[PDB]
């Protein structure tokens, strides 16, 4: 909870990079500027990071509130709370 | 981000097109740099630079200088329950009241 | 001898007799714009001055420039005579319906074309102007504005002295420092190396660069013959040759370059005779010449530098390294030789308004002219036009960013009318074209024996903006080239002259200057052989009654305006004066005000002129008046009408109204106030009341300058204020719609909109509390959309199908009152209105705030407090007759401070108020034989005035204390010292000793209570950042310093510490638990993790560094 | 202010109310300080009314 | 006087037309009046003159 | 004055010092003072060469007066000042050691914050001070892995020399030395503060 008895910098490796994210960005397409919507896998796209809002699938299929770590088929998109938009990262693919 | 990631496309496009060894080569260095850039601007070489000529503020600026992540927690935070109002003598308090 | 027509009457402890009135306060302020647009006052008054040339401003600039050509030499472009037209409207209607007052002007421009011979000439439109009104303000979008002069050095010559520490020996340095082009720096070195530095180039020889003017050899020997170290020098110098020495010189200048005969020859007279890339303010071209003596018989015309004050210059420097004392040169007068001063005012000139807007509009006109002439030599040459030539974009957008952005524009404070004049008065020493803070030297902020009789020393900011921000004297005036002048009247033999001249810096160092307040006989016969005198700089000594020549007028020609209405200013300290001259800038206009019984003669004239009271400008005779308008019958035929605003909030938040104080029926002289504006009682200054003030610590409520207040001022409105707040809300387009203000507005109760009105907005009249909605509106709901398809599936179906959020204005967190006023601005009547908006619609809040506790009082002789506790008026202490007092303030805080005016001034206060009777049946006392014989009967609450430096004397006082008017009881209360015995309100038995009383003038200051109180316990969270939002209007936290950190960590408090830190700045969670807690009678859980951490980490991560956690 | 949460129409007007006829009061004491038992003090109390 | 109520006037920061000063100044003026009361309610008085 | 002090810079007024004790033999240069002092037990005479535009200050003696000149041929106890002014403290450090540095430095200190009447209980400076001087600069590493003229924590040093030489490996010749706050301060233990 609070427990930190230590704290160690370790240098990262490309599958620990793999392992931390749960995307891959492809575009560098920004939010639409005119529906103000991420564009697919863009450097917003909700499949990556998690929803725009909270409790809120991208298709609408599963909108309700009592719904927790079911993630939508017709999107592919978690349901969760906004903050956790906050807590997850991307990681680019090097050629 | 957007540089990188279109930098990295055009490699992946080149590289599946066929090209000699020249502009691949040439590419690669482009991407490096970029990379460089990103982690840090100004580091080495000429920053890069959009509007007005002003350097830009990479990833490595959110950790030195004035606004630095490590110094803005230690110049104190807003909190809650708090209020401010001028202060009068009262000679009607005892010590340990206010 | 009140010029003014019907001012109130109060003698005054007049001793002298000043032979000049005070000048027009705001002369300054709009001389600088009348001689810039040019008008014929202006130029009446220049040829009464003398002056050869009348010349405008914008003429000027724009002839200057004219005639621009082509290089071919083919064609070329004229345009002169600019004339301005009337007024587009009204100011009340420019300030009330967001227009800004301007005129159009327009230049009559002349198309040559030279290898035709044809002429095109009519008149051209080149924008509005942002005129100036009669007050000397800028009304610009409806917001007042005033531009502070500045403080710049003159171009000039300067001749620098260092001396070496090793050496020992003089080094004499010149350098000039022209308006635009390259600096010379001549400076004799130890190893005698006399040369010059060019753009901050190496030493070069000025052998040199003389040399390759072709100033022949001989000419150099013959010419420093009497020149020892510069023979030497020349002796010493290698490369000789006119066509060697202008190639080195421009090697020097430009290297890597063909050098060339040519190429230098044309450089010498492009970089010093080309005027349009060097050239001179004809001040500094006047001011050299004056310097130096050279061509001072002819009007000055071409401002170029030339080789001849090159050579004169080199020629004083080497005479002046000779150690003599006066120089002269053929042509040339004698005049001394001495080093210059930067700190004296002879240098230093003044560019007010005139000057700044000169040079805006000749960058805008610089901007025009390149355009112009590219698209004449570009475009075809037949059917060209002026009219498509000239752009009048440039030029408009330059003096509107000047305007806007410039920091020499700032909003006018109006508090008080005393205030504004102070603003329009002030004296500016930094922003752009100045030094900055850090750069700017410390001496520079301290007094200079040249500012006697310019800028006053007392008057200054308390802030760290310390000396770089003077005011103008009374007397001073600015003269046509801009240094600061000071009257006076020279006695020719020993007779004072009652005609009076002006004089400069310069002219009065030359001169003997005597002190006004020397006596002199009637007849102009001085009666002390010895009279105390000004000399050059730091100098006074006595000298015999003959060689003086120039005498002062009055003794408060060296006082502000703010600073010359303090009574008793020759007993107070320099920073107890100071701090109350600062004081009486922040007065709050009252509902009834009250005029002092004792302040200077200088208070209706400063009223007057400060313009926020109208006046009769032709003697006429009033047929009715009315709380809003009055109309005045001229006697000539001719019915006038004034229109006065009734409470209309000032430009600082405090309200303004006026009142008139004339009958029916009355045949109002010209000149004479017809009405009050705030902080005025019968045409003359008023910022406070007058209280019945005591002098004794009382159960240390009054402890370290606090105060006590009786209840009887709180009951009587006798310190109630008026503050009428702001608000505004408006409806701008997006992309997604439009919102429109509309009294419904989704889930909302029918109670809670119950003040709105149909159209959607507050009635007028209806009381708001904190956190009341002001204002309804609907924002549209975020869909998908299409720009071309959906602007007609709207127009034809789907009309009114979305969902509508709530973003109503509400008054902010501590406010409250009436509502007296709405303003809407429609598109749709064709009002003007920001882009991209449609309704912007303002309320103002006007609320009435009575005097309470933690708020500010302060007399006249700086003397700050706060009222520490308000008795019942059954709890103050009364006179022997029954008359509670209204105010007791510390004694310890008297001596300390030094501050003994106000003592006096108390008792002059009760004299004045009681009334006295000089006792002249054996004959005027000795101690009155000076008192004015109008001045020896006096009349309960009587008005008296005692001028700055001359008033009434310690022995007055005494006298006068001696012979107050008894109570209508029979009985004196006060002794002969002003003491007198009171009774104890609580124990009700008499102090054992008498304490002194009388009325002081007491104002009140705009630092109130209601502002600074707030509180915060749960609210808005900033979305961005995760804490609580910052400020009392947006209802956040206070800050939390690192010092409080330390502090907590030297005590060792360490949960309470874990709390500030993270359980109520930053956890979310932490927040909703322990709140939820409290609600509940359940323990407070332990803090989590702050998001400051896990952001630091999840941004760390980001870095290729792998940060672990090791709970183990 | 009192009237101010009555919550009547928009017509009224509150106004400040001071409910006092006393003007002002003063005493002063004629002491006789003999040294006979006719020790006392004479009380002299003036008040004036609105 | 506790209240007063002035016919075509909303609120007392306003003038009415006629009179030689505003709202604020006749309220100040109407301060000093001095009125005894024998009934313990709510009185009314008027005040018309034109 | 007090910055300068706790910085531990080169003193302004840079006094001369008695770095040994003997029988001072002072020649008065009227452009540059050379002091020279024969020491008693023996060997060379340390010289100074110091500036002559001031006036030279008491001479140790018996009566140990303020108002006596600087005697040429009498004596002086090691460390003392010559003339008025300020002794570097790297001098004084080295040929006294720590505690009469120290000693000095909180003299001085306490004598400036008297000058303006104000008083503090000296081991508020102590506990600074303690921190301040507590660095072993070291000359040769030899068997020691760190870099030769790298500052190393007197504890650390004693317990990396002790153990070098409990296995036969020869000690690291190492000696106090004292910094200013900012360079005592940048150089720390945990890396987050110093980060920082
Ligand atoms: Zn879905």
């Amino acid at each position: 909870v609070n427990f930190f008895d230590e704290l160690r910098i370790g240098l990262a490796t490309a599958e620990d990079i793999r392992q931390w994210s749960y995307g891959e960005v492809k575009k560098p397409e920004t939010i639409n500027y005119r529906t103000l919507k991420p564009e697919k896998d863009g450097l917003f796209c909700e499949k990556i990071f998690g929803p725009t809002r909270d409790w809120e699938c991208y298709c609408g299929k599963y909108k309700r509130v009592r719904f927790k770590g079911i993630i939508c088929e017709r999107c592919g998109v978690e349901v969760t709370r906004a903050k956790v938009r906050r807590e997850r990262m991307g990681h680019i693919e090097l050629a | 981000y957007r540089r990188v990631i279109n930098r990295n496309n055009r490699l992946k496009r080149l590289i599946d097109l066929g090209a000699p060894e020249i502009i691949v080569n040439n590419e690669k260095r482009m991407l490096q740099e970029s990379v460089d850039a990103l982690f840090d601007n100004g580091r080495r070489g000429r920053p890069v630079t959009g509007p007005g000529n002003r350097p830009l503020k990479s990833l490595s600026d959110l950790l030195k200088g004035k606004q630095g992540r490590f110094r803005q927690n230690l110049l104190g935070k807003r909190v809650d329950y708090s209020g401010r109002s001028v202060i009068v003598v009262g000679p009607q308090l005892k010590l340990h009241q206010c | 001898n009140n010029s003014v027509p019907g001012a109130p009457n109060r003698v005054s402890f007049a001793k002298l007799r000043e032979p000049l009135e005070v000048p027009g306060l705001l002369d300054v302020q709009t001389d600088s714009f009348e001689w810039l647009i040019g008008s014929p006052r202006w130029r009446e008054s220049a040829a009464e001055r003398g002056d050869v040339n009348p010349v405008g401003g914008l003429e000027e600039v724009l002839y200057e420039l004219s005639p621009i050509e082509d290089f071919s030499g083919s064609m070329s472009l004229s345009f002169s005579d600019p004339r301005f037209d009337d007024v587009k409207a009204p100011v009340d209607e420019c300030k009330d319906k967001d227009m800004t007052y301007a005129a159009p002007l327009f230049v009559t421009a002349e198309f040559i074309n030279n290898n035709t011979g044809e002429i095109k000439s009519q008149t051209v439109f080149m924008g509005d102007f942002p005129m100036m009104t009669e007050k000397g303000t800028f009304i610009i979008n409806g917001t007042e504005r005033v531009v502070v002069s500045q403080l710049v050095r003159s171009p000039g010559v300067y001749f620098d002295e260092t001396i070496d520490k090793s050496t020992d020996k003089t080094l004499h340095s010149v350098k000039v420092i022209p308006s635009r082009g390259a600096w010379l720096e001549f400076d004799v070195d130890k190893r005698d190396t006399v040369g010059v530095r060019i753009d901050r180039k190496r030493r070069q020889p000025v052998t040199v660069l003389l040399k390759a003017l072709g100033w022949t050899s001989e000419q150099i020997v013959e010419r420093f013959g009497f020149s020892e170290i510069m023979r030497s020098t020349l002796e010493k110098d290698n490369t000789v040759g006119t066509d060697e020495a202008l190639l080195d010189i421009y090697r020097k200048l430009r290297p890597g370059e063909p050098p060339t005969k040519e190429s230098a020859q044309t450089l010498l007279e492009n970089l010093f005779f080309k005027e349009k890339r060097y050239d001179l303010a004809r001040v500094g071209r006047y001011k050299v010449n004056k310097k130096l003596g050279l061509h001072v018989g002819e009007p000055i015309t071409s401002s170029t530098l030339t080789e001849e004050d090159v050579v004169a210059t080199i020629e004083y420097l080497v005479r002046l390294h000779e150690g003599q004392t006066t120089m002269t040169v053929p042509g040339g007068v004698e005049v001394p030789v001495e080093t210059d001063d930067i700190d004296h005012f002879g240098n230093r000139r003044l560019r007010t308004v005139g000057e700044l807007i000169q040079n805006q509009i000749r960058v805008g006109m610089s901007r025009m002219e390149r355009v112009v002439r590219e698209r004449m030599t570009t475009q075809d040459v037949e059917a060209i036009t002026p009219q498509t030539l000239i752009n009048i974009r440039p030029v408009v957008a330059a003096i509107k960013e000047f305007f806007g952005t410039s920091q020499l524009s700032q909003f006018m404070d109006q508090n008080n009318p005393l205030s504004g004049l102070t603003h329009k008065r002030r004296l500016s020493a930094l922003g752009p074209g100045g030094l900055s803070r850090e750069r700017a030297g410390l001496e520079v902020r301290d007094v200079h024996p040249s500012h006697y009789g310019r800028m006053c020393p007392i008057e200054t900011p308390e802030g760290p903006n310390i000396g770089l921000i003077g005011s103008l004297s009374v007397y001073a005036r600015v003269n046509p080239f801009g240094f600061i002048e000071t009257p006076y009247r020279k006695v020719v033999d020993g007779v004072v002259s009652d005609e009076i001249v002006y004089l400069t810096a310069d002219e009065e160092d030359r001169h003997v200057v005597a002190q006004a307040n020397s006596p002199i006989d009637a007849d102009g016969r001085f009666v002390e052989p010895r009279v105390l005198v000004r000399r050059k700089a730091g100098e006074v000594e006595y000298v015999p009654s003959s060689e003086v020549d120039y005498m002062d007028v009055s003794p408060r020609q060296m006082v502000s305006v703010a600073t010359a209405m303090i009574p008793f200013l020759e007993h107070d300290d320099a920073n107890r004066a100071l701090m109350g001259a600062n004081m009486q800038r922040q007065a709050v206009p009252l509902v009834r005000s009250e005029a002092p019984l004792v302040g200077t003669g200088m208070e209706l004239r400063a009223a007057i002129d400060a313009g926020d009271v109208v006046v009769a400008e032709e003697s006429g005779v009033i047929e009715e008046v009315s709380a809003d308008y009055i109309t005045v019958m001229h006697d000539n035929g001719t019915r006038r009408t004034y229109r006065m605003r009734k409470f209309a909030r000032s430009n600082h938040g405090t309200c303004a109204n006026q009142c008139p104080i004339v009958d029916a029926g009355d045949r109002v002289e010209a000149g004479q106030v017809i009405a009050d504006g705030p902080c005025t009682d019968d045409g003359e200054m008023a910022l406070g009341k007058n209280l019945l003030v005591a002098i004794m610590p009382w159960e240390g409520h009054n402890y370290e300058d606090a105060i006590i207040l009786s209840n009887r001022l709180v009951e009587e409105d006798v310190l109630t204020s008026i503050h009428i707040e702001e608000h505004e809300i408006d409806a701008r387009d997006t992309k997604l719609g439009a919102e429109e203000i509309t009294r419904d507005i989704p889930n909302i109760s029918d109670e809670v909109l119950a003040d709105l009105d149909e159209r959607g907005i507050v009635r007028i009249g209806a009381e708001v509390r904190d956190g009341d909605i002001l204002v309804g509106k609907v924002t549209p709901k975020g869909e998908t959309e299409l720009t071309p398809e959906e602007r007609l599936l709207r127009a034809i179906f789907g009309e009114k199908a979305r969902e509508v959020r709530d973003t109503s204005l509400k008054v902010p967190h501590g406010e409250s009152g009436k509502v007296i006023g709405i303003r809407v601005f429609s598109r749709e009547d064709e009002d003007e209105l920001p882009a991209g908006v449609n309704e912007l619609v303002r309320v103002y809040v006007a609320q009435k705030r009575k005097i309470s506790d933690g708020d500010k009082l302060a007399g006249r002789h700086g003397n700050k407090g706060v009222i520490g506790k308000i008795l019942p008026v059954e709890d103050m202490p009364f006179l022997a007759d029954g008359t509670p007092v209204d105010i007791i303030l510390n004694t310890h805080g008297v001596p300390r401070r030094m501050n003994i005016g106000q003592i006096l001034e108390t008792h002059l206060g009760w004299c004045a108020h009681s009334g006295w009777k000089v006792d002249a049946a054996k004959g005027v006392p000795d101690w009155a034989a000076r008192l004015p014989d109008e001045l020896l009967e006096a009349q309960p609450n009587a008005i008296v005035s005692t001028p700055v430096f001359d008033g009434a004397q310690e022995a007055e006082l005494q006298g006068l204390l001696s012979c107050t008017l008894p109570n209508r009881d029979g009985d004196v209360l006060v002794d002969a010292d002003g003491k007198a015995m009171l009774f104890d309100g609580r124990s009700g038995e008499p102090f054992p000793y008498p304490v002194t009383v009388g009325y002081m003038y007491i104002m009140k200051l705009h630092h109130l209570v209601d502002d600074k109180i707030h509180a915060r316990s749960t609210g808005p969270y900033s979305m961005i950042t995760q804490q609580p939002l910052g400020g009392k209007a947006q209802f956040g936290g206070q800050r939390f310093g690192e010092m409080e950190c330390w502090a907590m960590q030297a005590y060792g408090a360490a949960y309470t510490l874990q709390e500030l830190l993270t359980i109520k700045s930053d956890d979310t969670v932490g927040r909703v638990k322990v709140y939820e807690a409290i609600v509940k009678g359940e323990n407070i859980p332990e803090p989590g993790i702050p998001e400051s951490f896990k952001v630091l980490l999840k941004e760390l991560q980001s870095l290729c560094l792998n940060v672990e956690v090791l709970s183990s | 202010v009192q009237n101010r949460a009555s919550g009547a129409e928009i017509g009224r007007i509150p106004v400040d109310s001071i409910y006092s006829p006393v003007l002002k009061v003063t005493y002063k004491v004629d002491a006789t300080r003999v040294e006979q038992r006719t020790d006392f003090d004479k009380l002299i109390l003036d008040v004036e009314t609105k | 006087v506790t209240s007063i109520r002035i016919d075509g006037v909303l609120h007392e920061f306003t003038t009415v037309p006629g009179v030689k000063e505003d709202v604020t100044e006749i309220i100040l003026n109407l301060k000093s009046l001095v009125v005894s009361s024998e009934e313990d309610e709510p009185v009314t008085m008027y005040l018309r003159k034109q | 004055r007090v910055q300068e002090l706790f910085e531990a810079r080169v003193p302004r007024g840079k006094a001369p010092i008695a770095d040994v004790t003997g029988r001072v033999r002072l020649e008065d240069g009227e452009r540059f003072y050379k002091i020279t002092i024969v020491p008693d037990d023996g060997g060379e005479e340390v010289v100074y060469d110091k500036i002559s535009k001031r006036q030279r200050l008491r001479v140790f003696k018996h009566e140990d007066g303020s108002e006596r000149v600087l005697s040429d041929g009498d004596h002086v106890e090691v460390g003392q000042q010559l003339m008025e002014g300020s002794a570097d403290p790297h001098e004084v450090l080295r040929v006294q050691g720590p505690r009469e540095v120290q000693i000095h430095l909180v003299r001085e200190v306490q004598e400036v914050y008297r000058a303006q009447g104000v008083s503090i209980h000296d081991k508020h400076i102590e506990v600074i001070v303690r921190q301040m001087l507590r660095r072993v600069t070291i000359i040769d590493s030899g068997s020691t892995e760190f870099l030769p003229g790298s500052l190393i924590d007197r504890a650390e040093f004693e317990a990396e020399n002790r153990r070098v030489v409990a296995e036969g490996g020869e000690p690291a010749a190492g000696r106090p030395v004292l910094m200013g706050i900012t360079k005592a301060s940048l150089a720390t233990d945990s890396w987050l503060s110093a980060a920082s």
